[PDB]
Formats: structure tokens, sequence, C-alpha cells
RNA sequence: UAGCGGCGAGCGAACGGGGAGCAGCCCAGAGCCUGAAUCAGUGUGUGUGUUAGUGGAAGCGUCUGGAAAGGCGCGCGAUACAGGGUGACAGCCCCGUACACAAAAAUGCACAUGCUGUGAGCUCGAUGAGUAGGGCGGGACACGUGGUAUCCUGUCUGAAUAUGGGGGGACCAUCCUCCAAGGCUAAAUACUCCUGACUGACCGAUAGUGAACCAGUACCGUGAGGGAAAGGCGAAAAGAACCCCGGCGAGGGGAGUGAAAAAGAACCUGAAACCGUGUACGUACAAGCAGUGGGAGCACGCUUAGGCGUGUGACUGCGUACCUUUUGUAUAAUGGGUCAGCGACUUAUAUUCUGUAGCAAGGUUAACCGAAUAGGGGAGCCGAAGGGAAA
RNA sequence: GGUUCUCCCCGAAAGCUAUUUAGGUAGCGCCUCGUGAAUUC
């Protein structure tokens, strides 16, 4: 009984790039989301002897807390919170405010 | 005296003695420091007041709110159905924000209704204390209720 | 580890009614060491 | 409390009443009649619960700021604002609450049916023998075998059924009940080492528990007993690519990242005391636990002449330091190295005395019960016949 | 040894008395807070 899944459009609510639309790639145990192209950090990357030697700086994704990003309508564009209903005995997710299927 | 109403202005009866008696400061001090005593669990601080001091303080509590205006005896006070909006738009056109409901007989409807709101209380004739009668800004009774603490108080 | 577990061991205790009580307390107080060896 | 004790301090009952959150059974039973009434144990099915889960309405935007849970204007929601976490203080961006549903296994409280079940009503009888008392030999009941009651009675012996015994707040007497070996009796009340929910005028790393993390620890002792310190990780680990110096280190300086880098693995904020640098002032002829005040000279900002104030401040005058302990503490008589944190409650339970406040010749109830502080309840403690030594 | 921070007003004694039974029982003029209070001293 998750909101977001593996594969969602979700818009960003709060933080330093609240607004820009993305893809969910991955969702962390902790309550924490991986999305594509928003949350970009600078790591330096320690240079290791090993068979990968990509060293310099690597531009990875932060995840973020579930509760700052809403899944996308993508018909109104804007956000909506998303419940649970059941039909034909299967759990389905809906949107609300004209509430339509996934 | 005489209570006036304000939809109603049907005339109210009620004791002079057990409504009009002096303002007595100190005794209303001792039995609100007392409930707030018995309040603690100290985790005993319970206080003994005498069931006269007690009864004459609720009296001189009573007194004060009706000569400062923060009493209000109205007809029966009730909500068709459990809904907090009833409740809430029965109280914004009578412009009552801090309001204790205290009535004749509790009513599951209305004490529904009244228990999400916390500026907005609601009470038994039998379950009222003087700290929470002198905390809320206004009470409106009903004619019930009235009567009910007329007999009581004696 | 001759002469130390022969008379200050967990079997020297056991084998009467008064050592009982003194291994009683290891068990609500259970330490890294129980008895040496 | 009525009693008991060199009537020294202490220890220490009952009936009635105010409160019913008690429910009073079986056997000595022959005979006419049994799978009865009231119930329990062991299976299945239905209905109602407990122990794991799911669905569950409700805030869109703008200014400032890197980032918004708060502000202004317009709304929804409210049987639901109990609490905490979600980049700053969040009903409505998440996780929990009304309402509406499910039973393959197990368990508990009323009810269909079945097998084994110590077993009723009516009539005809009964109401408990090695005992009590007495004799010989011991101990424990405060009492040494006393003026001595009551409780227990090995071995050797031995009665009765209103012709014998106890009780009616205990001389003798009367009437009723009772008069020796049977078998049972739930819950509440006691107690808190483990689980879930809920609660607070308790506390926040020298507190609280030995112990908030790898605390029943490191370490010590032959064993046992006893027994320390230590998170203030950041919102997210964005936890230094490359270059220079050096010892192919440690440590430090740049760049980059971030809102902030004297917060850089001692890592949010970083005091006092101890130990340094730079500037200004005084001291190398000064008066021995000398500080304030008066006075001269000099320095960084008085200031459209104004020795106005602070720190420093040669020299002068006044004064036998301070605390504890004492018939005195200026003493060859004695005590503390300093700073920070911590530290030796006037409570609970009787009586007595004082102050404050409500009906005015009904001033007061405790426990329990209660829509859990009100209402209801007066069996006690403290008072209401003074004057009169007392009556 | 130790009755702990701060603060305003006021504030009992030396070698003594009765005199036993000793590191103590009755008891100390003057002085304090409250009350009573007559030109009493």
């Amino acid at each position: 009984a998750a909101k977001i899944r593996r594969d969602d459009e979700v818009i960003v609510l709060t933080g330093k790039d609240k607004g820009k639309r993305g893809k969910v790639k991955n969702v962390l145990s902790s309550g924490k989301v991986i999305v594509e192209g928003i949350n970009l950090v600078k790591k330096h990357q320690k240079p290791v002897p090993a068979l990968n030697q990509p060293g310099g700086i690597v531009e990875k994704e932060a995840a973020i807390q579930v509760s700052n990003v809403a899944i996308f309508n993508a018909a109104t564009g804007k956000a909506d919170r998303v419940g649970f209903r059941f039909e034909d005995g299967k759990k389905v997710r809906f949107f609300k405010s004209n509430s339509e299927t996934i | 005296m005489e209570l006036v109403l304000k939809d109603a202005q049907s005339a109210l009866t009620v004791s002079e003695t057990t409504f009009g008696r002096d303002f007595n400061e100190a005794l209303v001090h001792q039995v609100v420091v007392a409930y707030a005593a018995g309040a603690r669990q100290g985790t005993d601080h319970s206080q003994k007041v005498n069931k006269k001091m007690y009864r004459g303080a609720l009296k001189s509590i009573l007194s004060e709110l009706v000569r400062q205006d923060r009493l209000i005896v109205v007809e029966k006070f009730s909500v068709e159905a459990p809904k907090t909006k009833l409740l809430a738009q029965k109280l914004k056109d009578m412009a009552l924000e801090d309001v204790l409901i205290i009535t004749g007989e509790l009513d599951e409807n209305l004490f529904l209704a009244a228990r999400n709101l916390h500026k907005v209380d609601v009470r038994d004739a039998t379950g009222i204390d003087p700290v929470s009668l002198i905390a809320f800004d206004k009470v409106v009774m009903t004619a019930d209720a009235v009567k009910q603490v007329e007999e009581m108080l004696a | 580890v001759l002469k130390r577990n022969r008379s200050h061991g967990f079997r020297a205790r056991m084998a009467t009614k008064n050592g009982r009580q003194v291994l009683a307390r290891r068990r609500a107080k259970g330490r890294a060491r129980l008895t040496v060896s």
C-alpha cells in the first residue's frame, strides 16, 4: 500500500527544485525515493585502482522524502493526492478531484 | 432576577440569592487552586474542599458571569445531524468562538459535533467545574439546564 | 586448571545444596565469564 | 477504646450501625419410580468476541528567502485537532483515527440434537461412640509445678442421650436451639519480572536505574560478594578530483561542493580557570597579602578653544588582611590549590496553637457507591446546660 | 566538622542563685513579639 511506486510520474512539492517533473527510479525502505534529473549532487569520487577508474566529479542523484513529491495527474497539470479502492477484488490507485483510475 | 433572552425574549425566574450574591474573590481562588491540585497525579495533591464552600464558589462564579454578560440563556440547543459544520454554522451566525455548550441532557449528535472543535466544549450540568466555567469566554445554558442548576444548588 | 577447577568450578557448587545458592546470583547477573577453567 | 504492666515508654478485642462490588451445597436413602430437574467433561454446525490485515473524505497559487510547517486575501473539512516523525512551529504533502467487510487453525461467556454421567419431587425414619470426666509419667501455652483457667494427651483402662455438656454480653434455677469420627465452597480485595494501548504542575547524559549504543562493560580478586568513563553525526554524508610542500605518512594551507566551513572523521552552539601573539601605559631608588580616593605625564575615537569618562597611572596621606575554631586570632596555634558541575528534603502519620472564608441558633462526614472531584449517605472524631467545688 | 543565598527592624549571659544526687532538676532581675494596662515606677 505505497502511493509512490517503481514507475510513476511525480512532481516535486518542496525543496530547491519544487515544480519540476520526473520519474521515480527506485524507492528506499526509509521512506525516500530517487528521481533522476532534479536532485543533482556533485560527488568527489575518490580514484580507485580497481576495474573502474571514473574519478573526478560525478553527478549522482540524491534521494528525497516521499512526502516531498506527489503523483502528477497528467490531465489537470497539477499535483494530486492518490487513494486506494477495491475493484473486482483488486486493489488499485485512483486520483482525487474528478478521481479516475491510473 | 430576570434573565433576558436574545431569541424568544422569554422571562426566566432564578433565585436572587444563588445568582445575585457578591463575588467572593478569596473563596473562588481557593476552589480553583484546589481543583487544579486535584488534577495532578503526583506520578496525592488532592485538597479537601467543603461542600458549602464548593457550592458557594459556584454561586459566586455564576453571579459574576451574569454580571459580565458572559452567560447567555437560550432554548434547546441541538443539531439535526452529527456534523461539525452544522454546529460551526450555528455558532458563527451567533458570533460565538469560545463557548461552553452546557445542556440539560447529553445528546450524542451535539456531543459528536463539538468533539472535534477545541474552542467549543459541550457538557452536562452535572459535569461542570469552576476552572472550565472561568476559562471559557462564553457559556450558553438551556432552560432545563438552568432549572436543574437551581434545584441542586438550592 | 588442575587444583583450580576441582574446588572452584561449576560442578563444585552443584554437588550440594549450599553451592546452588552461589551459582544462583550468576544467573541474575550474567557476566562474560561464568566460571574459571 | 473498655482492659493488662515496677499501671515507665509500648504492644493490643468484640456486638450493633453506616456501605451487599456474597450465590450458601452434598453424604449416612430402604421402598413405589432412573438414561428427570439443576450442571460438568469430550466432538461437529450457526450467531456474538479476543489474537495477525486492507479500503477510508479533507489547501491549488503568489511576496521575502537556497529551501517554507508560519504571515496577507479567498475555501474545503470537522463522529475524525490523542501524540510523535516527514529540509523552519504541519488537520487537510505522508504514517495513525469515524463509517463499511472477511474465518483454513485455536480459545472463552448464553442457546438445537447424540454416547458415557457421582444424581430429584411425594410418602415412611433419623440429626454424627474408643469420646467427655478421673488416675500415673513429661514438654510447649509470660508464669519458676502457683491461689491457676484454657489448648495438645504416647503406653496401661473406661459412661450416658433432656437422669450428661456449652452459649443468651459468664453465681445456683426455667424454656428453645446446639451436644464429638463426613466431604466442598467462585469473583472482588493481595502481588507487577514479560506484551499492546493510554496517562503526568516527574526527569533530560555528574540527572534518571551499575547500565539510553557492543552495560550485568574494560579492568581487579583463588572463588563468591562488591564495583567506572564514553552519543550533543548533518536537512540531505554534498565525508576534498586535480595541483604545491613534505618522509610514497601525520598535520596544515588553496581549489571545488553547501544557506552557513575558526561545524572538516575532538565533526550544531563552545563559558570560567590555566597557557600565547600585536598595540598602548607603568616599573631597573623601591617599602614587604596597597584596594578605592586626591595628583602629574602619555596613547586610540572628546571637539568649530570646553584638563568630561574608562584602562594604565611615578610620588603622598589613611589603615596591625580574610574565613572557621575561641576566655583572644594582628600571632612559629590550626584549616582550604583554583574554576566548572553536583551536594547534607522539614515530608507522611496524631495532638495542640495562630491566621484566612460560608448558614446565622442543621457547624462537619471518611471509605465505598456515582453519567468516577458536584449530587446522594451522619455509624464516629471536634461542639451546642451555663451559673454551681460537685450535684 | 557541618544548621548553606540575599535582605529590613529589634535582640537573653562571665567568676551566678537555691543547694542536692550529676557536667543537671525547679528557677534570674534587665531585654524581644502579641494582648491587658490604672500619674503605677
